[PDB]
């Protein structure tokens, strides 16, 4: 907001009673620019949380499981995905103005992508360093091992724990 | 160590800032008496010495009502910049409790790598934490299995991995390679060897059979 | 009419005196070499290039400005770099040494009391 | 959340949701984020002595 111009507006009788006032107009514009800058740092806080953009491989299998509702989509000019196409649809003045975010979300979506192609082909080592590459039954039958579950009986039942993903 | 030394010696931004907020709002509130607000002048006696007692309530009205907004904005921004304060040294509290005296296994709490330890070093209005961690480097492919497939029967690690080096079976630990042979000591065995999908044939070296024979 | 901020774009005086200035969400055509539309406004006294480099000073929507090719320049900012992980239905890889890493982490605690 | 239930597996009790946290997914939303955590929930138990 222009304090100046919400308050007096165009005339001129107003901006020089104004100037009678000090430095409140210059405190309160401080004020709002502080917030503005803050909210770029959030996002790139929550987002920006990644070292390199990983992609998927094109054969897109992994021992079954099906990730195709939350991979992008490859014809959009978004490429979103199809879950998060179906959220964004669900969602001048008196010195008033808004300004635009640092990242487009377009940017945003291209993280959210990267972070998902990182954990389903490396699982947790590319938050610690490098991405090492295993296969993904055998980093769900690690992660069975994570909650206490013996790692067997993921194997043994690979393709109903598959399917129950899928239909969740 | 001796990096961090050479880095700061040569970054503490976040300790700069607050002392500067609050030496800008200070001044600011100092240089509000000196506006006027709409009266003749910002001196008190200059209004006591050129105006009677009935004209000069008027005038210092104007003031009073003037001085009292820019205090009490003074004293509003200070309990919204100290509430941001107090969350950052409730977070500092947390940080000594988790990774100065334990070791943490919450992803980049204590640094980005993986928590080893942390030690403390005080600053001027707040704490500096350096966090030393693991890292690892220098890796190499190998191929996988899930299971080895051995006389009818299905074995699985105890705390490893299989691993083949193109021609040989091992089992290391995760994070470090470290091969060893795959005996009935580092592997258990549940079923029969055509429920996993991905089992190889490799033999499985029973250590009592020979030495006892 | 076609009001708005006014923002002024310098590398530093300890580098050159040269500036680039920025009219925010104004239409390029009625501000009164470079000048070059964004969706944050008008920009005059910066060159638009092709290339894309890690972001030095942020103009908005994706638009960053440096002074590098001598003058400032615009573009739209670096993610990151790009690494493909060679995954496989039978591939790991396992590390074969490590570092120890020291980094640091800088938390204010109070501020000054006043009364 | 980002840091603890994407780039990891959290032992923290509802942290992730309710069961045993396996893994979690993220998504963006306007001016947000979404998590989708995967648990594992116990069933149809038995007695015994
Ligand atoms: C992953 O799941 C999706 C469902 O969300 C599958 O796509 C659907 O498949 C059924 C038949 O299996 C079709 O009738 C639908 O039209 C498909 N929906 C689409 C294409 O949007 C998809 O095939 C699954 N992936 C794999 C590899 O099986
Ligand atoms: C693991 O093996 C893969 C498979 O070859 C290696 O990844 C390839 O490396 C070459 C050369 O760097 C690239 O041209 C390919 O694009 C990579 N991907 C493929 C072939 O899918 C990788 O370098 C190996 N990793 C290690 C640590 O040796
Ligand atoms: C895989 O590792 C094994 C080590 O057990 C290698 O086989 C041995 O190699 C050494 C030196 O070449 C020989 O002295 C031994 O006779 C080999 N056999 C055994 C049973 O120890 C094997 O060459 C490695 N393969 C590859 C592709 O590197
Ligand atoms: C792993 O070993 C088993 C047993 O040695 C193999 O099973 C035999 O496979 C051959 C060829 O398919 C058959 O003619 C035999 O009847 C099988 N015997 C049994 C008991 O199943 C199995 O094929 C081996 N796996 C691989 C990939 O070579
Ligand atoms: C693991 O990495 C370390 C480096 O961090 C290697 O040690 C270095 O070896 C080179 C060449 O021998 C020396 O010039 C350096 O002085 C060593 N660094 C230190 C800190 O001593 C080590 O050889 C690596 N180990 C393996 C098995 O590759
Ligand atoms: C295990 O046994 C207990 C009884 O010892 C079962 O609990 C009873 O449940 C029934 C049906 O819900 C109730 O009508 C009874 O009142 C319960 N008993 C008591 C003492 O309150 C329990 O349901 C059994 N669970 C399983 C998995 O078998
Ligand atoms: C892996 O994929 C290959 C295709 O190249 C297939 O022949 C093989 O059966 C698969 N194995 C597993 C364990 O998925
Ligand atoms: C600022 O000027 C000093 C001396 O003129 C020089 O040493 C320093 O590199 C300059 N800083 C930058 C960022 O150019
Ligand atoms: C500025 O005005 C011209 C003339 O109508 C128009 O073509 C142009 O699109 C306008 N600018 C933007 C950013 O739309
Ligand atoms: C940038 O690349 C585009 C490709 O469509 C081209 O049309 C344009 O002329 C290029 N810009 C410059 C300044 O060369």
């Amino acid at each position: 907001v222009d304090c100046t111009m919400y308050i007096c507006g165009d005339s001129t009788e107003c901006s020089n009673l104004l100037l009678q006032y000090g430095s409140f107009c210059t405190q309160l514009k401080r004020a709002l620019t502080g917030i503005a800058v803050e909210q770029d740092k959030n996002t790139q806080e929550v987002f920006a949380q990644v070292k390199q953009i990983y992609k998927t491989p094109p054969i897109k299998y992994f021992g079954g499981f099906n990730f195709s509702q939350i991979l992008p989509d490859p014809s959009k000019p978004s490429k979103r995905s199809p879950i998060e196409d179906l959220l964004f649809n669900k969602v001048k003045f008196n010195g008033l103005t808004v300004l635009p975010p640092l990242l487009t979300d377009e940017m945003i979506a291209q993280y959210t992508s990267a972070l998902l192609a990182g954990t389903i082909t490396s699982g947790w080592t590319f938050g610690a360093g490098p991405a090492l590459q295993i296969p993904f039954p055998m980093q769900m039958a690690y992660r069975f091992n994570g909650i206490g579950v013996t790692q067997n009986v993921l194997y043994e039942n690979q393709k109903l724990i598959a399917n129950q993903f899928n239909s969740a | 160590i001796g990096k961090i030394q050479d880095s700061l010696s040569s970054a503490l931004g976040k300790l700069q800032d607050v002392v500067n907020h609050n030496a800008q709002a200070l001044n600011t509130l100092v240089k509000q008496l000196s506006s006027k607000f709409g009266a003749i002048s910002s001196v008190l006696n200059d209004i006591l010495s050129r105006l009677d007692p009935p004209e000069a309530e008027v005038q210092i009205d104007r003031l009073i009502t003037g001085r009292l907004q820019s205090l009490q904005t003074y004293v509003t921004q200070q309990l919204i910049r100290a509430a941001e304060i107090r969350a950052s040294a409730n977070l500092a509290a947390t940080k000594m409790s988790e990774c100065v005296l334990g070791q943490s296994k919450r992803v980049d709490f204590c640094g980005k790598g993986y928590h080893l330890m942390s030690f403390p070093q005080s600053a001027p209005h707040g704490v500096v934490f350096l966090h030393v961690t693991y890292v690892p480097a220098q890796e190499k492919n190998f191929t996988t299995a899930p299971a080895i497939c051995h006389d009818g029967k299905a074995h699985f690690p105890r705390e490893g991995v299989f691993v083949s080096n193109g021609t040989h079976w091992f089992v290391t630990q995760r994070n470090f390679y470290e091969p060893q042979i795959i005996t009935t000591d580092n592997t258990f065995v549940s079923g029969n060897c055509d429920v996993v999908i991905g089992i190889v044939n490799n033999t499985v070296y029973d250590p009592l059979q020979p030495e006892l024979d | 009419c076609s009001f708005g901020g006014v923002s002024v774009i310098t590398p530093g005086t300890n580098t050159s005196n040269q500036v680039a200035v920025l009219y925010q969400g104004v239409n390029c055509t009625e501000v009164p070499s470079n000048v070059f539309q964004t969706r944050a406004g008008c920009l005059i006294g910066a060159e638009y290039v092709n290339n894309s480099y890690e972001c030095d000073i942020p103009i908005g929507a994706g638009i960053c400005a440096s002074y590098q090719t001598q003058s400032i320049i615009a573009y739209t900012m670096s993610l990151g770099a790009e690494n493909s992980v060679a995954y496989s239905n039978n591939s790991i890889a396992i590390p074969t040494n490590f570092t120890i890493s020291v980094t640091t982490e800088i938390l204010p605690v109070s501020m000054t009391k006043t009364s």
